[PDB]
C-alpha cells in the first residue's frame, strides 16, 4: 500500500 | 519485536522498497507502525508512514493519537527495539540508530508502558 506523506512542523500540545 | 508487516511482506521485497524510497525521499524516513501485542488501543489501518527526518517523536505521538481517536485521558507509548524512545528525539535520529536491514524503522504503539503486556 501507499506511504502516508506526513507534513513537517505539526502540533504536539 | 514481532511485526505482522514482516510476516506479510518477504524481506527481499522490503529491502528493495526501502532502498528505493530512501533514494527518492532522502529527507524522509520510512516507518512501519503497528499495535503492540496485547495492547488495548484502536487499530491503525495505515501502517506505512514517510516521516520528515526533523519531525520529533512527540510530534509523531500527536499524529498517531489523532489517527486512533484516543481520548485525552488515554495513554500512548511507542516502542522501538523493545525500548521507549525519547520524546525529544527526532525521527531521523531514531531511524539512523534503529532501522532494520530492509532500511525501514519499526515502531510499535501501546496503552502499556511495557512492550507486549
Amino acid at each position: 500500500e501507499e506511504w502516508e506523506m506526513v507534513p513537517r512542523h505539526s502540533g504536539s500540545g | 519485536m514481532k511485526f505482522q508487516y514482516k510476516e506479510d511482506h518477504p524481506f527481499e521485497y522490503r529491502k528493495k522498497e526501502g532502498e528505493k524510497i530512501r533514494k527518492k525521499y532522502p529527507d524522509r524516513v520510512p516507518v512501519i507502525v503497528e499495535k503492540a501485542p496485547k495492547a488495548r488501543v484502536p487499530d491503525l489501518d495505515k501502517r506505512k508512514y514517510l516521516v520528515p527526518s526533523d519531525l520529533t517523536v512527540g510530534q509523531f505521538y500527536f499524529l498517531i493519537r489523532k489517527r486512533i481517536h484516543l481520548r485525552p485521558e488515554d495513554a500512548l507509548f511507542f516502542f522501538v527495539n523493545n525500548t521507549i524512545p525519547p520524546t525529544s528525539a527526532t525521527m531521523g535520529q531514531l531511524y539512523e540508530d534503529n532501522h532494520e536491514e530492509d532500511y525501514f524503522l519499526y515502531v510499535a504503539y501501546s496503552d502499556e508502558s511495557v512492550y507486549g503486556k
